[PDB]
């Protein structure tokens, strides 16, 4: 209980946010159970902000995503019900956030949790999906073509493929759901958004599509050549 | 040269190995075309004298309106091309007529054509002729048909210019 | 007669009497049995923490500036403090004249993130 009151006292002063971790470190066992870390955090520090980003102390989780449990940051921020909220200012941070987790690649976890880790990794993209309710109303723009800008960084090939692949085939039914909502999202594009917009999210449905098929699916071609093997045999 | 050969031929349409001989070595891949092929060959195999001196006028009228695709431009290629030797050993003023024909094929394919699909073939052709039979006279002419080709063909052709 | 386990015995010999403020580990080895080098280091002390680095050397006569920073560019573009804790690293890194990757590395790399704190 005491990580609350003690990362207060930490945002109650003005710290350089970098010695922080020394204070960290030195108000915990320094290994005893790190499943009390940072990644609790940033949802109860977020929990009375509510229609504000809480700004100062998402310095914290920026000094920290360099090495950290992002297995934890991850499932947690997939499972935090912020676009319910509809707050349409957090949840842009979210996005920043996300950009320098995802964008280049994860991290090891040294044992099978890192498995569970791209199972997070799953429900991560649905909360993106959650990113097209801020548009649902659509009765009067900026956050869908950024959140389909940044959902479509987040789905480079040869990065994440394999996780999702390892995700579809180790579970199913939140996979049945994902692609439920998938559908669900792209019938709700159906509307003239942007000439850019509603382009690419057709593109990453295709990737998500081909996801359970293959990732080197025969798909060669210009084989000029009279194949002797079967005439042979 | 000209049965169908420009809507579309068949699926066979592939030119190296139905234009190469000793296929024939098979009991199939002997398509009529191609026999005649190796036929022109037969005579020009003796006939490398003087009798060359008739292609060049039977280049530049009748090779002209016949060629729309490129598998045909590779086909008149294989009939004309293995005898620059002949050209430059004596009927040197004849070589720049055949290269200036050349030239004319690859412009008549590069108008007439969605687009291109077998563009180094011809790129490192035309880069043998030009290093090894043409030397440096003809550069100036081929550049008054190089400058008006496609884009992509312009800077396939680029260092041409030397 | 064979070593069977790592290069020269010299080198594990003398790192192993460092200081346990430093944490030294092996990632996948691909150069398992003749290079055997690539460190993966965690500073552990009154500091704050960073990336690890690289640390490939090359036979016992050292003429090895080990670290590559395979992880450079977006582990380094992350926040402005490590920036800058890099470009001091690699300010430090110039001034080594024959650097020697045994000690100078390690140490030269604490020294610089000591000085991280202005």
């Amino acid at each position: 209980v005491n990580l609350k009151q003690a990362i207060l006292q930490a945002w109650k002063e003005r710290w350089s946010d970098y010695q922080w971790a020394i204070n960290m470190k030195k108000f915990f066992p320094k290994g005893a159970t790190w499943d009390i870390l940072n990644l609790a955090e940033a949802l109860l520090e977020q929990a009375m902000i509510g229609p504000s980003p809480n700004p100062l102390i998402l310095s914290y989780l920026k000094y920290a995503i360099s090495s950290q449990m992002v297995s934890c940051s991850s499932v947690l921020t997939a499972i935090s019900k912020f676009d319910d909220f509809s707050r349409d200012l957090c949840v842009q941070a979210l996005l920043d956030i996300m950009d320098m987790f995802c964008d280049r690649l994860s991290c090891h976890g040294k044992a099978e949790e890192c498995i569970g880790l791209c199972r997070a990794l799953l429900s991560a993209l649905h909360w993106l999906l959650r990113c097209t309710a801020a548009s649902a109303e659509r009765l009067q723009e900026k956050q869908l073509a950024l959140c389909l800008q940044c959902l479509e960084k987040t789905l480079s090939s040869t990065k994440n493929r394999a996780l999702l692949h390892i995700a579809k085939l180790e579970e199913a039914s939140s996979w049945t759901a994902i692609e439920h909502s998938l559908l669900k999202l792209g019938e709700i594009l159906a509307n003239l958004s942007n000439p850019q917009l509603r382009s690419q999210a057709e593109r990453c449905g295709t990737l998500i599509r081909s996801i359970p098929s293959m990732l080197s699916v025969h798909s060669e071609q210009l084989h000029k050549t009279g194949f002797p093997t079967i005439h042979a045999l | 040269s000209s049965s169908s050969l420009t809507s579309e031929t068949e699926w066979v349409g592939y030119p190296f190995r139905l234009f190469d001989f000793t296929a024939c070595h098979q009991s199939y891949s002997e398509m009529s075309c191609s026999y005649t092929l190796a036929l022109a060959h037969a005579v020009w195999h003796h006939s490398s004298i003087g009798q060359l001196s008739l292609i060049p006028k039977f280049l530049t009228e009748a090779l002209l309106p016949v060629v729309k695709t490129e598998f045909q431009l590779l086909y008149v290629y294989h009939l004309v091309g293995p005898f620059l030797q002949r050209f430059q050993q004596e009927r040197t003023r004849c070589m720049i007529e055949i290269g200036v024909a050349f030239y004319d094929m690859l412009l008549n394919v590069d108008q007439c054509s969605t687009h291109l699909n077998y563009m180094d073939p011809i790129c490192d052709f035309l880069y043998h002729m030009k290093y090894m039979f043409t030397g440096d006279s003809v550069k100036e002419q081929v550049e008054k048909i190089i400058c008006n080709l496609k884009p992509a063909l312009k800077l396939r052709l680029r260092f041409i210019t030397h | 007669e064979d070593e069977r386990q790592s290069i020269p015995n010299v080198l594990q010999g003398e790192v192993a009497r460092l200081d346990p403020k430093f944490l030294v580990n092996l990632d996948p080895s691909h150069c398992s049995n003749n290079g055997t080098v690539h460190l993966i280091c965690k500073l552990d002390d009154k500091d704050l923490p960073s990336v690890p680095p690289l640390e490939l050397s090359v036979p016992a006569d050292y003429p090895a500036q080990s670290p590559m920073w395979i992880d450079r560019q977006w582990q380094y573009d992350a926040n402005p403090f490590l920036q800058s804790v890099h470009r001091c690293m690699t300010s430090r890194l110039l001034q080594l004249p024959d650097k020697h990757s045994v000690t100078a590395l390690l140490n030269t790399w604490a020294q610089s993130i000591h000085q991280a704190c202005l």
